[PDB]
């Protein structure tokens, strides 16, 4: 696994040795360089995992995660290069040091075999996010946004910490092989509930679970673009990859621990959903839509069938690409318009046709169009679901529909009608921003022809 | 016939011939506790390390 994690290392001293007007070359062809090593952890086995050593393992879980991870970070690079023209050699560097950093804790998060190590980076991947939000974020509300973010997520881990190595004094050992080889029931017992709570709410509130949402709103919509980029595609995914390792432990308490979260969730999606119908804010949209896909993955790893496990994993990778895209493109209107309310800018396919085109695409796969990967997990979910209990199709089917009214709400808001006749600096669309909808839109379609490398390890 | 003793005769320290046996308790002492078993032996490398978390070392 240190063939990945010594160049991004490496990534450090050649973004700070290099020269001024270099930075941003060197960083994203290393990055892709970087990404296309780990693309080899895709090689998955049937048979228990990727054990390289004592300290970090892969599995078909980690692997597309992983890659996932490795490649956000060039387009990052490439959505920040705009807006940072104006910033000192310095601070530029600092940023591509705190993105640098962000990838480095994350990639070692999901490869830990040690819930204690797993812990810790899933912790550390806070600083750095923290520091772009309140640093590089524009409005005056950020400082506000930031301290949610922090807060929420400590009041919610602090207590798993304890569960953590109260287990490691009853059992002896938080290897994650260890803990799956000698699993043992769970006695319903106050102790045991309380265990159970500690153990799940520190990843229900990192999802983020319905009720425990409200810091997520306020940090997407005042972080920067890679900021919001990189907290919609891979930082809500630690809780979905946390519960998913840490509910071998809690059965069978899950058969009825798991009703509050579920309900939840199941009412949950829908009000998110409803909430995207009136906003005046894109980013606010996007980001309540994230969270609706988010109580679906919450259901689907509650339910704790292989159906469900698959879609779930399918889903958090669809959401991931989807979400990075939907950001990207309200940040290259509010680039132009500087205002990002909804129908300030409208009329904009008239002005920008291929923008239209790839806003239609990142609508069609937000919308779950099948055969998008999008929708095999959302289906995958569904069927779950329904063999649980035939009634949830009703608030299943509810969600779909107000999806598309919602997602197609947004496309034609902006895209459609008359253009804005005071507005006159909307500029064509630079190569750039056109390469980054492309890069964000292929992996999708790509993906969906070969769907068994994102079903996870119960494929 | 008597003689006075001279300066530092009377603080001198004597010697006395008796024939009563010398007390082998004299403090009436119990029995001591025993000592803890002072174990001893050659030092070997801890088994796989501080076994401390994560850590291999
Ligand atoms: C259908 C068969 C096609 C076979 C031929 C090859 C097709 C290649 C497709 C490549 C993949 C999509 C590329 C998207 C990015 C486009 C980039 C671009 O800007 O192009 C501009 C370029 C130049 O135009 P321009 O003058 O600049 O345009 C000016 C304006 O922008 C005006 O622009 P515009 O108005 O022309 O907009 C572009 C146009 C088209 O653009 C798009 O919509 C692209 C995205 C469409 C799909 C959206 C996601 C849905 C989920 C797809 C998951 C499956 C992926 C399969 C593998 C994909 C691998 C990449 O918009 C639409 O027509 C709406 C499309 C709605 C499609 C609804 C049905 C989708 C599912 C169909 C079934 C597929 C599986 C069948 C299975 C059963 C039978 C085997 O025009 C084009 O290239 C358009 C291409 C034609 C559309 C292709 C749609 C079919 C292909 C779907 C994916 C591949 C399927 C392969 C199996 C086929 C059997
Ligand atoms: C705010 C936004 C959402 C945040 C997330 C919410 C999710 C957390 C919800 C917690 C899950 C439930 C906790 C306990 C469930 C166990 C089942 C039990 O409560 O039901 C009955 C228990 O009866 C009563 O509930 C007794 C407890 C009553 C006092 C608890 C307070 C009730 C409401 C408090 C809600 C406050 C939540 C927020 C705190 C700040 C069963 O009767 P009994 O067979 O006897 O007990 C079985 C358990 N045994 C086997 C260990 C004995
Ligand atoms: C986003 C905010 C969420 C905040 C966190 C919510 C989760 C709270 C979970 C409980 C907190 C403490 C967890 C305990 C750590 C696990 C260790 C354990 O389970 O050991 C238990 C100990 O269990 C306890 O002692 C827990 C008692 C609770 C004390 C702290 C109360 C905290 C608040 C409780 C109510 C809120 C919980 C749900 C909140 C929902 C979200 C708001 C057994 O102890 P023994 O005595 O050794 O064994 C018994 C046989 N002799």
């Amino acid at each position: 696994m240190l063939k990945i994690i010594i160049p991004t290392t490496m990534l450090l001293p050649m973004t700070w040795m290099s020269k001024h007007n270099m930075i941003w070359i060197n960083a994203t062809v290393h990055s892709l360089l970087i990404s296309l090593i780990s693309l080899s952890l895709l090689n998955q086995l049937g048979e228990n995992s990727l054990n390289f050593s004592l300290t970090f393992f892969s599995d078909s879980l980690s692997a597309p995660l992983l890659v996932l991870t490795t490649w956000l970070l060039p387009l990052m690079l490439m959505a920040s290069q705009s807006h940072l023209s104006k910033e000192t050699t310095t601070r530029k560097k600092l940023y591509i040091t705190m993105l640098i950093l962000l990838q480095l804790f994350l990639i070692m998060t999901f490869t830990a075999t040690e819930l204690i190590l797993f812990y810790i980076l899933f912790e550390a991947t806070l600083v750095p996010t923290l520091i772009i939000i309140t640093r590089w974020g524009n409005q005056t509300e950020r400082l506000n946004a930031g301290l949610y973010f922090l807060f929420y997520t400590l009041a919610g881990s602090l207590p798993l910490l304890v569960a953590l190595v109260y287990i490691q004094n009853t059992t002896g050992s938080l290897n994650f092989l260890i803990i799956h080889y000698w699993s043992h029931p769970l006695s319903n017992s106050w102790s045991n509930i309380f265990m159970w709570l500690a153990c799940i709410m520190a990843f229900m509130v990192k999802m983020p679970l319905y009720g425990l949402h409200l810091w997520l709103p306020k940090a997407h919509v005042e972080a920067p673009i890679a900021g919001s980029m990189v907290l919609a595609a891979v930082l809500l995914k630690l809780g979905g990859y946390g519960m998913m390792r840490i509910t071998t432990i809690l059965n069978p308490l899950t058969n009825y621990m798991a009703y509050p979260f579920l309900m939840l969730s199941m009412w949950g999606m829908i009000m998110t959903s409803s909430i995207c119908l009136r906003q005046t804010d894109l980013k606010s949209l996007i980001a309540y839509s994230s969270v609706s896909h988010m109580a679906l993955v919450i259901v689907a790893i509650m339910i704790q069938t292989p159906w469900s496990f698959m879609g779930a994993t399918a889903l958090m990778i669809a959401h991931g690409l989807t979400s990075s895209m939907l950001f990207c493109l309200a940040n290259t209107n509010y680039e132009r318009v500087h205002s990002r309310t909804m129908i300030l800018a409208r009329g904009l396919q008239t002005l920008l046709p291929l923008m239209a085109t790839w806003w239609l695409v990142a609508s069609l796969t937000n919308l779950a169009l099948p055969p998008s990967i999008n929708l095999i997990g959302e289906l995958f979910i569904i069927t779950a679901s329904f063999s649980w209990s035939n009634i949830t199709i009703i608030l299943m089917g509810m969600n779909m529909m107000i999806t598309a009214l919602y997602s197609l709400y947004m496309l034609i808001t902006t895209q459609r009608g008359k253009y804005t006749h005071h507005i006159n600096n909307i500029k064509p669309s630079f190569t750039r921003e056109n390469a980054l909808m492309a890069l964000h839109i292929l992996p999708l379609l790509l993906l969906t022809l070969n769907p068994k490398m994102i079903l996870g390890p119960l494929y | 016939g008597w003689v006075r003793p001279d300066l530092g005769e009377l603080s001198k320290v004597t010697k006395v011939k008796t024939d009563r046996p010398l007390p082998e308790n004299p403090y009436h002492s119990r029995a001591r506790p025993e000592p803890n078993p002072e174990a001893e032996g050659d030092l070997k490398p801890a088994k796989h390390g501080s076994r401390l978390f994560f850590w291999t070392m």
